[PDB]
């Protein structure tokens, strides 16, 4: 809805609205563990959805940088004999 | 006029004072601008009896000019910016019409590096400015000029490219540039001039037709996908441009020079059907994150939407093949689901419209009738050029039509030997009709060949598959 | 000579040039993803703590 | 992906030797053809005479 | 013909009502709007002509036609049924296609396509306040690309079969100011463009009228719209016409300016023929590359020294002359200014002066309005405001005005305008 975390929020419950551009580049991993990790008045549950929401948006970009070596693989193979 | 040696000489003083002043770096904007504009008619007859060295010197010293901005990668440094590839743009100008001028061109008046060099210059600096403010996903009147200069340059370098041939090494990327613009919006002009020059290089070359097929479905993803402008070429009723850029593959090669039409005309079908068996394959899986099938979709309805204009055939070979295609997969077990539900649909979808066409259409002959569209279409090539392909695709035609008529009586031979007469002296041969006209006389031979007379067929065969070991293929059929 | 130069695949200087920089940018985002995964095996441990 | 660029980087340079080998031949065969171009021009007016 | 707008457009429905009833009965249609065929509507047109002919109020039909714009919209835009009826003489077997009656056709025709392409009313029915509507822009639109395809095939043998009439084609080439040029690149229609401009060619080498030749130039300067593909196409078909007139001027000046035999009236009228094709094309073009002002100096000279010549040419090359003048003076504030031809075109501009003064103190009065207003041109290009637009090497081009010469104006003013 309207937030940093917004995206978070929207992987760890809804996880259909999210798109391939936020899973790109939307935000740094490494980023937004450290500004999550000394965050006060944070409950347990909520903390466990934030790391619901960080697990999936890096497992997604394994899955996409998986699939970009695969398109890669196509475009290496390709060659030129006229013969 | 035999000479018109009254501005000859004009242009002649012009370069030799260039280069007595520069031979003994730059020779400015607007000399050299007034330059092209008289080059664009004025020496395009009368370039011939002119000093060979000298167009050999001028030719080295503009080459020396587009090496400055030669990949020149690049608020009031953006004006010397600007009038620098205006400058060398009116250079490549110059170039491309300097080479061409001449309908009979003396051998190594020219070298290929600069060639090679327009053809960079024209890479890299497109790529950078063009594309990005024609198109936001790849992000005052000088843009403007700059692109009908554009327009202009390869419009030449295509026909330039049809007059002499040239190494493999300039023809990937030309190609690849040929190719380039038809994924981007506003450039509908430019994918005309890319039309001409893949005319150029396919009916020029036979050895590339692998490598055009395959840079064309690599990036097919790239299609804008809009309802803003996706159908712009005139035949009411325009069209998407790929569409009538596959047409014209389709049409473009014939290698007129015996049994060579035959051949040529045989190789023709079986690079079609290569090019749609592999946009077949890839369009009916799947594939993750994306999808084949609205180009799929679009591109049949525009196939079908000109399949009997008297200058767009092969549109019923198309389809022809479709029904061939479609019978050979969905009618096994072994294909995969969403390629048998693909062809079940196309396949409603112009057997339907098919028939309502069918239903709305109709309601020394032959060679009279022959002889008279190929007159009309004779005099359209002696207006609109590129249609001679379409003729020679004609002749081609009616020379199969003949042979499959022959091994399906003596009469009958001697029916096909005077069709054959009569082709042949066309053949060394190579009024008042109309349009309408020629529209109706091609429908009429598309009646003739055994082409919209198998439709109860196809049904016949959607009688074959109305009993099925699946249900939902059956259902949506 | 150019009768044994026929059987080589061209182009190879394109092919190089493209696909050393599409090397390089999976390069990078390759060493990206184990920092962030000994990242977060490092904030499992915190949290199990 | 690696060997596969080290690969055609050899072949980068088994291009570069090739491309040098067709330039220089294209060049031999335009001489030779300007060679017997000036003797047909040479035997023409020898026959004419 | 109200000058109030409501009325007449009122008065016209009542007309389109009244006085249309050849095949429409007011009811519906099959047989009311048109028969299938190319020949009901023509009865329409024929009264509307009749009309015309007989509204002597009027040489034009423009109010007419704004009155019966909104009533008969449907049948204005119907312009193949009056193109057969104009040109290639339809299966009616009616009469020949009068000269009268073709004029007022051609006249409701330049009416109707002006206000197919821009909406506005005409001056006095003017109102300024109007807005376009997503509907009104896209007729206008598709109106403008039905109009393109269907003129650019009918003005060819158009212009061949009135070709000789003058005011008919001062009057049929207004209309290409409201045509699309891209629509020539999409359409490939360029062929007929090269037609068109050949024929026009036919008429202006066959025309000597002042005012189809100002209607050619701005045709020419309408289709030479950088912004489209074509202005090389067109720029060709330019430039071998002026070369041509070019070269008929040379040989026609270089034996008229002689004295010999006589000047006769035949090399008198090809120069001045020669010299209003080059004046009327280089208003709007710039021409100066083809440097004829040593022709007109030399002709101006002579003027001022024999004084015994037509006056028409010296109108002409005065004009062309100062046309000439302006034109360099475009190619100086292109943000490359010189200064060997800065001082040769300020000399030249003297020169100009002292011509233009002595065509003041000529007795001619048509001469002296011309010599007035060209000098007026030159004080302005002259004047203190030329400063005004961030300039500094133009400096030494001011030149300042004569009390002599103020006082030979003020002389001029007082005896040929406060009467």
């Amino acid at each position: 809805k309207r937030g940093p975390l917004a995206k978070i929020w929207l992987a760890a419950h809804w996880d259909k609205k999210l798109t391939k551009a936020h899973v790109f580049e939307c935000n740094l991993e490494s980023s937004v563990e450290s500004i999550i990790s000394p965050k006060v008045k944070m409950a347990l549950r909520t903390s466990g959805h934030l790391l619901l929401g960080v697990v999936r948006i890096y497992h997604r970009k394994a899955k996409y940088l998986l699939a970009d070596c695969n398109e890669a693989f196509i475009k290496i193979k390709m060659a030129f004999r006229p013969g | 006029m035999m000479d018109s040696s009254t501005f000859k000489r004009f242009t002649a003083s012009i370069e030799n004072i260039l280069d007595n002043l520069e031979d003994m770096l730059l020779l400015g904007k607007h000399q050299l601008n007034e330059l092209g504009s008289e080059s664009a008619k004025i020496k395009a007859m009368g370039i011939m009896d002119k000093l060979s060295t000298d167009k050999t010197v001028k030719v080295l010293n503009i080459l020396e000019k587009n090496i400055q901005d030669g990949s020149k990668l690049s608020e009031r440094l953006w004006r010397d910016l600007i009038m620098e590839r205006v400058t060398k743009s009116a250079d490549a100008c110059l170039t491309t019409i300097n080479i061409m001028t001449s309908p009979n061109m003396p051998k190594a008046v020219y070298i290929e590096d600069v060639i090679e060099r327009v053809i960079q210059y024209t890479k890299f600096h497109l790529q950078n400015t063009l594309y990005p403010q024609y198109d936001p996903v790849y992000r005052q009147r000088v843009i403007v000029m700059l692109y009908n200069k554009v327009c202009d340059i390869v419009s030449s370098l295509s026909e330039l490219l049809e007059i002499q041939l040239l190494t493999d090494t300039t023809i990937l990327q030309v190609s690849s540039m040929g190719i380039t613009p038809f994924f981007v919006e506003n450039v509908s002009e430019l994918q005309l001039c890319a039309i001409k020059l893949v005319t150029a290089v396919f009916s020029r070359y036979e050895k590339h037709r692998q490598l055009i097929l395959e840079e064309i479905f690599t990036s097919l993803a790239r299609l804008p996908t809009s309802k803003r402008s996706l159908r712009n070429f005139r035949l009411p009723m325009y069209i998407q441009m790929v569409t009538a850029l596959v047409l014209q593959l389709i049409q473009c090669v014939v290698h007129l020079p015996d049994v060579v039409i035959t051949n040529s005309y045989e190789t023709a079908m079986r690079t079609a059907q290569n090019f749609l068996s592999i946009f077949l394959k890839k369009c009916g899986s799947k594939q993750g994150e994306e999808d084949y099938r609205p180009l799929f979709e679009n591109f049949v309805q525009d196939l079908l939407s000109t399949v009997n204009k008297p200058e767009w055939p092969a549109a019923e070979l198309l389809l022809s093949l479709l029904g061939r295609l479609l019978v050979h997969q969905f009618s096994n077990k072994s294909t995969e689901m969403a390629l048998r539900v693909a062809s079940l649909d196309y396949l409603g979808t112009v057997a339907a419209r098919l028939r309502k066409d069918a239903v709305t259409s109709k309601m020394d002959e032959i060679q009279q009738l022959q002889k008279a569209l190929l007159d009309y279409l004779d005099e359209n090539t002696e207006t609109d050029p590129s249609l001679v392909f379409s003729r020679k695709f004609y002749i081609a035609q009616w020379f199969r039509d003949t042979t499959l008529e022959t091994e399906k009586k003596e009469i009958e031979t001697t029916g096909q030997i005077m069709h054959r007469a009569e082709n042949r002296k066309k053949f060394l041969r190579s009024d008042t009709v109309d349009y309408d006209d020629a529209c109706l006389i091609v429908r009429y031979l598309a009646s003739m060949r055994p082409f919209a007379q198998s439709f109860d067929i196809y049904l016949t065969q959607i009688l074959r598959v109305l009993g099925e070991n699946a249900i939902a293929v059956r259902t949506k059929a | 000579e150019l009768k044994k130069y026929s059987h080589v695949n061209k182009k190879a200087l394109d092919q190089f040039v493209n696909f050393s920089e599409q090397k390089e940018k999976l390069i990078k985002r390759q060493e990206e993803l184990d920092r962030g995964y000994k990242s977060i095996m490092e904030l499992m441990n915190v949290l199990e703590l | 992906i690696e060997e596969r660029l080290h690969t055609l980087e050899e072949e980068k340079e088994e291009l570069a030797q090739y491309q040098k080998w067709d330039k220089m031949r294209r060049a031999l065969e335009y001489t030779i053809y300007n060679q017997e171009l000036n003797e047909t021009r040479a035997k023409l007016d020898e026959l004419s005479a | 013909y109200s000058a109030h707008r409501p009325v007449a457009v009122a008065a016209g429905e009542f007309l389109h009502k009244k006085l249309f009833s050849r095949h429409d009965p007011q009811a519906e249609e099959a047989l009311a709007k048109r028969r299938g065929r190319n020949s009901p509507n023509g009865n329409l047109i024929r009264m509307l002509v009749l009309f015309f002919l007989e509204s002597e109020l009027h040489e034009h039909a423009a109010y007419l036609v704004d009155s019966l714009w909104e009533s008969s919209q449907e049948l204005l835009k119907d312009w193949e049924c009056m193109t057969e009826l104009l040109l290639e003489e339809p299966v009616q077997g009616e009469e020949a296609m009068s000269d009268r009656q073709e004029s007022a056709l051609i006249e409701l025709m330049v009416c109707t396509i002006r206000q197919a392409a821009e909406a506005h009313p005409p001056v006095g029915r003017g109102t300024g306040k109007r807005v376009l509507t997503a509907k009104e822009r896209k007729t206008q639109i598709d109106d403008r690309n039905k109009l393109t395809e269907h003129f650019i095939i009918t003005l060819p043998m158009l212009l061949s079969k009135y070709s000789a009439d003058a005011e008919k084609v001062a009057n049929l080439l207004q209309i290409p100011q409201y045509f699309d040029l891209e629509i020539y690149s999409t359409g490939r229609m360029e062929k007929h463009l090269d037609a068109l401009l050949k024929q026009i060619k036919f008429v202006v080498e066959k025309h000597v009228e002042s005012d189809v030749l100002e209607a050619c130039s701005k045709t020419y300067s309408i289709l030479c719209s950088e912004e489209y593909t074509i202005q090389n196409r067109v720029d060709i078909a330019r430039s071998q016409l002026i070369d041509e007139f070019v070269d008929r001027f040379n040989h026609s000046v270089e034996d008229l300016l002689q004295e010999g035999e006589e000047a006769d009236d035949d090399d008198i009228y090809n120069v001045l023929s020669t010299l209003k094709r080059l004046t009327s094309f280089h208003n709007a073009h710039d021409l100066t590359k083809w440097d004829l002002f040593g022709n007109c100096y030399r002709l101006l000279k002579t003027g001022i020294e024999h004084g015994a010549m037509p006056e028409q040419i010296v109108v002409q090359a005065l004009q062309c002359s100062h046309y000439s003048i302006l034109w360099q003076l475009v190619k100086i504030t292109d943000g490359s200014p010189s200064k060997e031809d800065l001082l040769v075109l300020r000399k030249t501009v003297k020169s100009f002066l002292a011509v233009c003064q002595q065509c003041l103190s000529n007795v001619n009065t048509p001469v002296k309005e011309q010599a007035f207003m060209l000098l007026c041109d030159l004080l302005m290009i002259f004047s203190h405001q030329l400063m005004t637009g961030g300039r500094e090497g133009l400096q030494p081009l001011v030149f300042n005005p004569d009390t002599g010469l103020q006082s030979e104006l003020l002389s001029f003013v007082m005896d040929h305008v406060f009467i």
